RNA sequence: CGGUAUCUAACCAGAAAGCCACGGCUAACUACGUGCCAGCAGCCGCGGUAAUACGUAGGUGGCAAGCGUUGUCCGGAUUUAUUGGGCGUAAAGCGCGCGCAGGCGGUCUUUUAAGUCUGAUGUGAAAGCCCCCGGCUUAACCGGGGAGGGUCAUUGGAAACUG
């Protein structure tokens, strides 16, 4: 489909060999479409553009779905992967998207228009992206809850 | 006006043809300065919001203090913040004087309004920031009706918007209703403005 | 339990969900029965039954899962613990998950869900959040 | 901590420390006691001038001046710019701002405000160092 | 139809004086920040006309004009021992 | 003595008065007892609003209007009916 | 106050733009001069003869009758964590026990109304923040009405929970 990539970070890692050092570039890339599908990927190569290529190819296997009632997440949720945490809150209409570095990319490539968020834990980009993905995975719509609990949509609320 | 200088440079730097018909970018559509043809640089995230903000205050030509003040007082009305911010920027007397066709650029309309040639609902007003409401009538003071520049300002009229009304026999116009972002502007994301000012 | 039995009830339900158990039994009480009835009538469990014994009685609950798991009840927490009791005014009753979840409040007409406590315009001690 | 442990003994927050201790003291001669008042600048007379050597790895000859302030506290300050005119028994005005290199210098002499003149032959960044607009 | 005076209930704690009794009154108060009910007892002075009360009793007192340097409360009745 | 009097506010060269009641001693803009009405002299028919029955009962108790307040009360008809119920 | 506000005629683009920054955070790059010297610096840190970091110049970016520096206060700081942190190895379980005060306390029935919830009355002055109208050629500003703010006093109700 129509995918928009966005490099989040590029890092230059190194390993020590008997003759000195060896350097490799690792790229983190978040891809997705503005309709509600988004994923992330990590690639590593001895050259940056090939690192982005590997990252986008890896990312193309980890789509998720973001329930986005009225261009807004249904409710607040905390993602707690690894050592990092992200807190997401629904926001008023036309308020924009306010977020840190990579969580902004994740929430903007998914098509969510209005949301608030705060990085309550660490600031490593990989862990922030993973925590945001977990928090999104903890999201459920009113229709689904009504179906689960028997009560219809209106009697639910 | 308040900022006096070349006008093609600002449009070239921002990347749109603000206040024009593309006349600022047919030849040399690249940024000014010694550089500009030499190289192009990737934009950071801060630069994106900065550009989308300078794209709007340079369009209507008002300084930063007024810009943030009108942003804050627009934030009080019911509805969407960016929309209401960009609608009551179209209610400045300069905007209506330009839209009717009594000037060729917003600078010309501002300079016309300063010198007192335009009377709002019968009373002469000498300031360019008077927010006009719906149902008020605008004239040309009846003492400077037959001037050259204002007469040729109708020779290149860009056709009145749908939310105004104007006639040339009485040289009189009025604001009909309020615009709704489906009539004004097409190259500006106001959500970027709200992000920049809500950091 | 030693200090607070309502927290024990909530944590027993939570522990049963984590391993996908099917039912659980526990000691009975006049408030635990009514909490279980609220949970059933709201739609968070499957059934509740009462087994009689010598001293106090026992209550068993049959939990509810979707077609492929998908825990119907995904989280419990206690708000007013014995070390600190919290009370809510009629205009301060919390809304859990924008109304997706429920809050139990012990008002002057029994224990009520968050929704129905805003119909009589009454408040009181909040016991638990369930969502 | 349990809520009871906080009721019995609350949380005491940290306490910060000032970084320009001379500028927030004054002297009253009538009762001879150092009062507390926060001032953005402060004047004093310089008792010596000279140069120092910065810490490794930087290497230069940094021009300081040791001054005695109106409240009696004598400190060391740094003279910015290319060249100065300070001598003995010269009255100067000083303000906060530390140079990282010099271990002892903690304040910073403002230029062009008093017996000390500006910096000659400045063309840009001129408000600092106190130079008038040429031509 | 007449304005009234404040009335308190408490426990007698000392009686060694003449015609007076010290009364302790106990009350909750929630803390300023953590919102927890904490006990607090204030101890008063009362005017016992016939040395009726005894240590440990439960009594009711009311307010009155200053009858001494530190007494402004009057015994009303003894609730119980 | 207690009297009803004007109290100045507004802006420089744009005055606006509030008919209040106060002791003679207390400052011109200081503490009052209660507010009776308003008075704007920058219009052709001067703009006045008076609570009437409140100041009517509050002038029976021995509060004497100032000269200007007397003029305003006379124009508003208050003093004639005060006189009437004093002898009626 | 004061011939102050305001109004009407005629004349000239003529008298009227500076301050800081351009290695990264942070929006904006080239040339010459100097050679661990002169100097810069909020942190990381530049300068050792080809310096986008020092000095100047051309250009650019922010602001604008102002622009910077210093001093103090709050935020970012979840870095005193009630909301909102922890204690195997990163800072952090007293060497262990008996225990006064204190804190907390299994199941059910009846009563009470201290805590809890609710109605009414009185009060929380004026100015200030907020909401709605109005007047100054708009604004600042000035008026008019209202709301909000209490572990508040009196009096009447409910009894699930704690006592
Ligand atoms: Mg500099
Ligand atoms: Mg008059
Ligand atoms: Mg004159
Ligand atoms: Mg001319
Ligand atoms: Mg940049
Ligand atoms: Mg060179
Ligand atoms: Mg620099
Ligand atoms: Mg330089
Ligand atoms: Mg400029
Ligand atoms: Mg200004
Ligand atoms: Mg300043
Ligand atoms: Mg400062
Ligand atoms: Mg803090
Ligand atoms: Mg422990
Ligand atoms: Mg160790
Ligand atoms: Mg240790
Ligand atoms: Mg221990
Ligand atoms: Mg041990
Ligand atoms: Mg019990
Ligand atoms: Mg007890
Ligand atoms: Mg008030
Ligand atoms: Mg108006
Ligand atoms: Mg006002
Ligand atoms: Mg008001
Ligand atoms: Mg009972
Ligand atoms: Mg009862």
């Amino acid at each position: 489909l129509d995918l928009e990539e966005r490099v989040v970070t590029i890092n230059r890692v190194a390993k020590v060999v008997k003759g000195g050092r060896r350097f490799r570039f690792t790229a983190l890339v978040v891809v997705g479409d503005k309709n509600g599908h988004v994923g992330f990927g990590t690639g590593k190569a001895q050259e940056v553009p090939d690192a982005i290529r590997k990252a986008v190819e890896d990312a193309k296997k980890n789509m998720v779905f973001v329930p986005t009632v009225d261009t807004t997440i249904p409710h607040t949720v905390v993602g707690h992967f690894g050592g990092g945490e992200i807190l997401l809150k629904p926001a008023s209409a036309g308020s924009g998207v306010t977020a840190g570095g990579p969580v902004r990319a994740v929430l903007e490539l998914a098509g969510v228009a209005d949301v608030s968020s705060k990085s309550l834990g660490s600031n490593t980009p990989i862990n922030m992206v993973r925590a945001t993905i977990d928090g999104i995975k903890q999201l459920k719509n009113a229709e689904d809850v009504a179906k689960l609990r028997g009560k219809t949509v209106e009697e639910l609320l | 006006a308040r900022y006096t200088g070349p006008s093609w440079k600002v449009s070239r730097r921002l990347g749109i043809s603000l206040s024009g018909t593309g006349k600022e970018l047919e030849r040399r559509p690249y940024a000014p300065g010694q550089h500009g043809p030499t190289q192009r640089k990737k934009i950071s995230e801060y630069g994106l919001q900065q550009a989308e903000k300078q794209k709007l205050r340079h369009m209507y030509g008002l300084t930063e203090r007024q810009f943030k003040n009108t942003f804050n007082k627009a934030g009080k009305l019911q509805g969407k913040h960016g929309e209401n911010f960009m609608i009551l920027l179209e209610q400045r007397l300069d905007n209506i004087v330009y839209r009717l066709g009594l000037a060729r650029t917003r600078r010309a309309a501002r300079q016309l309004v300063n010198h007192g040639h335009i009377t709002v609902d019968g009373k002469r007003v000498d300031i360019p920031s008077y927010q006009v409401s719906v149902g008020q009538v605008i004239s040309v003071r009846e003492k400077s009706a037959k001037n050259s520049a204002i007469a040729e300002s109708l020779e290149v009229s860009s056709f009145v918007p749908e939310y105004v009304t104007f006639d040339a026999e009485t040289l009189t116009g009025s604001l009909n209703r309020l615009p709704e972002r489906s009539e004004l502007a097409a190259e500006i994301n106001e959500a970027f403005i709200v992000e920049f000012y809500s950091r | 339990v030693m200090t607070d039995p309502i927290a024990d009830f909530l944590t027993r339900i939570r522990n049963a969900n984590m391993v996908k158990h099917d039912k659980l039994e526990l000691p009975a009480s006049k408030i635990k029965k009514e909490i279980a009835e609220i949970l059933k009538r709201e739609g968070f469990i499957r059934d509740v039954e009462y087994i009689e014994d010598d001293n106090a009685g026992t209550i068993r609950v049959f939990l509810k899962y979707g077609a492929t798991g998908e825990r119907v009840i995904t989280g419990l927490k206690r708000i007013s613990k014995p070390g600190l009791r919290v009370y809510a005014k009629s205009t301060e009753v919390p809304k859990v998950l924008n109304g997706l979840g429920i809050a139990i409040v012990s008002t002057s007409q029994g224990v009520l869900t968050d929704k129905e406590a805003r119909a009589k315009q009454v408040g009181g001690e909040v016991l638990a959040y369930v969502w | 901590p349990t809520i009871n442990q906080l009721v019995r003994k609350p949380r005491q927050s940290k306490i910060k420390k000032s970084t320009s201790p001379a500028l927030n003291k004054g002297l009253n001669s009538f009762k001879r006691e150092l009062t507390d008042v926060n001032s953005p600048q402060k004047r004093g007379v310089c008792t010596r001038v000279g140069t120092m050597t910065p810490k490794k790895p930087n290497s230069a000859l940094r021009k300081y001046a040791r001054v005695r302030l109106s409240n009696g506290i004598e400190v060391t300050a740094y003279i910015p710019g290319i060249g100065h005119n300070l001598q003995e028994h010269s009255v100067v005005l000083i303000r906060g701002g530390r140079v990282k290199d010099l271990p002892g210098v903690r304040y910073h002499i403002v230029r062009g405000a008093l017996d000390t003149a500006g910096v000659e032959n400045r063309g840009q960044s001129r408000s600092k160092y106190g130079t008038k607009k040429p031509k | 139809d007449r304005n009234q005076r404040k009335v308190y209930t408490g426990r007698v704690v000392s009686d060694k004086m003449d015609k007076t009794i010290t009364v302790v009154v106990e009350t909750y108060k929630k803390h300023g920040l953590y919102g927890k009910r904490v006990k607090y007892s204030k101890k008063f002075k009362a005017h016992d006309e016939n040395n009726i009360a005894k240590t440990g009793d439960v009594v009711r007192i009311s307010e009155t004009r200053p009858l001494s340097a530190t007494k402004h409360f009057r015994l009303l009745e003894v609730v119980e021992e | 003595a207690v009297k009803i009097r004007l109290k100045r506010m507004g802006s420089k060269k744009k005055p606006f008065y509030r008919i209040v009641v106060a002791d003679s001693r207390f400052p011109r803009d200081g503490r009052s007892i209660e507010t009776i009405g308003t008075y704007n002299p920058l219009l052709d028919p001067v703009e006045v609003k008076i609570d009437e029955e409140a100041t009517l009962k509050w002038m029976h108790n021995g509060a004497k209007p100032s000269d200007t307040v007397r003029n305003l009360l006379s124009r508003e008809g208050i003093m004639e009916k005060f006189h009437n119920q004093k002898l009626g």
